[PDB]
């Protein structure tokens, strides 16, 4: 099929700013006058709604903000204005040979940078009376998204055994979360004296650690 | 209004089969083209298949073709996508949606204007199994001026989803549910926290409401504060 690249995978925006997203075609979607390319844009919760068709021409109601251009191989979606109802992600679709979506831009609201407080769960007891123990990383409440989260057990660098989520920005504070759970045996566990996680933030005046001590509580 | 309603999804082993099914409701099912789009989780939308409204035109992306069938019927207002040879990659929420077909003075377009809203399919080897829920006990390392940090641990559970409140949905404000992982075991694991003022760690309660329904289980456990 036809591939189609978008960039970047997130933009944070100041709302009253101008915008752009920009769409690659693998090959060329100009024939006889049009660009076969279309822009969805699917808010938070919603279904998916068209926004610009043909490469430049905007769908009933949606408002002047919005504008496509570009030809061939290289398109742009430019909002002029950037209002906060414009959150979502935006996807370029081919028309040439129906159908293929782009990865798709998550428009987020950028905002002042914020320090996220860290936080850490010992394995709880009724997990340690299953043969495996479960550490919680906690960082809440920070901007922007990226952070670096490394498990950190006696001073080794742990891989491999932790996961990382992170949940959608908030409706009203604009904000992150990250949770990152170390798995280990009880064995595993009950071998090892210090667990802490390194917490890497912008926010941060420096790598802040949050640690714990086994056996304590 | 227009309704479109998935149906069908549900689960199903590697190199497996399930027919998915698509009722059209609220305008002439047989004078619209259709077609099928899926997400996968923490992914784009992928669009998978289109059908005219006779049937004459069918379209397949390349990571169905050959495993994938569209069809419809008009005289029960329903389209279907039979899918055989699933992986676990095709596991996803699919979508019905309608294709509209405007022609006006700037040149024809379609217009995706109505998408159902999805049925989960997963594809694995993992059977349904209720998860267990461990607490995240407020304590020293929960260090806040004012307030605390406690949560639950819903681990090792299949499939997707759960639905986690706290005090019954009294308890609102500060709550996080994170997106759930997908352990190298098969089996899914999310955690929900939240914040609440510390000088009400003795005043309240606070209980994680845990329901799976795939597995018929429903849990209420109660986060005891440790008093470290």
């Amino acid at each position: 099929d036809i591939v189609m690249t978008q960039s970047p995978l997130s933009l944070p925006v100041t709302p009253g700013e101008p915008a752009s997203i920009s769409c690659r075609s693998s090959q060329s979607l100009l024939h006889n006058g049009y660009n076969y390319l279309d822009w969805y844009l699917q808010k938070p919760g919603q279904s998916p709604q068209l926004l610009i068709y043909l490469g430049s021409n905007r769908a009933s109601g949606v408002p002047d903000r919005f504008s496509g251009s570009g030809s061939g191989t290289d398109f742009t979606l430019k909002i002029s204005r950037v209002e906060a109802e414009d959150v979502g992600v935006y996807y370029c679709m081919q028309t040439l040979q129906p159908f293929t979506f782009g990865q798709g831009t998550r428009l987020e609201i950028k905002r002042t940078v914020a320090a996220p407080s860290v936080f850490i769960f010992p394995p709880s007891d009724e997990q340690l009376k299953s043969g495996t123990a479960s550490v919680v990383c906690l960082l809440n409440n920070f901007y922007p998204r990226e952070a670096k989260v490394q498990w950190k057990v006696d001073n080794a660098l742990q891989s491999g055994n932790s996961q990382e989520s992170v949940t959608e920005q908030d409706s009203k504070d604009s904000t992150y979360s990250l949770s990152s759970t170390l798995t280990l045996s009880k064995a595993d566990y009950e071998k090892h004296k210090v667990y802490a996680c390194e917490v890497t933030h912008q926010g941060l005046s420096s790598p802040v650690t949050k640690s714990f001590n086994r056996g304590e509580c | 209004e227009v309704q479109l309603v998935e149906s069908g999804g549900g689960l199903v082993q590697p190199g497996g089969s399930l027919r998915l099914s698509c009722v059209a409701s609220g305008f002439t099912f047989s004078n619209y083209n259709m077609n099928w789009v899926r997400q996968a989780p923490g992914k784009g939308l992928e669009w998978l298949s289109y059908i005219s409204s006779s049937s004459g035109t069918i379209y397949y992306a390349d990571s169905v073709k050959g495993r994938f069938t569209i069809s419809r019927d008009n005289a029960k207002n329903s389209m279907y996508l039979q899918m055989n040879s699933l992986r676990a990659e095709d596991t996803a929420v699919y979508y019905c949606v309608r294709v509209e077909y405007y022609y006006g003075s700037s040149g024809y377009y379609y217009d995706f204007d109505s998408w159902g809203q999805g049925t989960l399919v997963t594809v694995s080897s993992a059977s349904t199994k209720g998860p267990s829920v461990f607490p995240l006990a407020p304590s020293s390392k929960s260090t806040s001026g004012g307030t605390a940090a406690l949560g639950c641990l819903v681990k090792d559970y299949f499939p997707e989803p759960v639905t986690v409140s706290w005090n019954s949905g009294a308890l609102t404000s500060g709550v996080h549910t994170f997106p759930a992982v997908l352990q190298s075991s098969g089996l899914y694991s999310l955690s929900s926290v939240v914040t609440v003022p510390s000088s009400s760690l003795g005043t309240q309660t606070y209980i994680c409401n845990v329901n799976h329904k795939p597995s018929n289980t429903k849990v209420d456990k109660k986060v005891e504060p440790k008093s470290c």
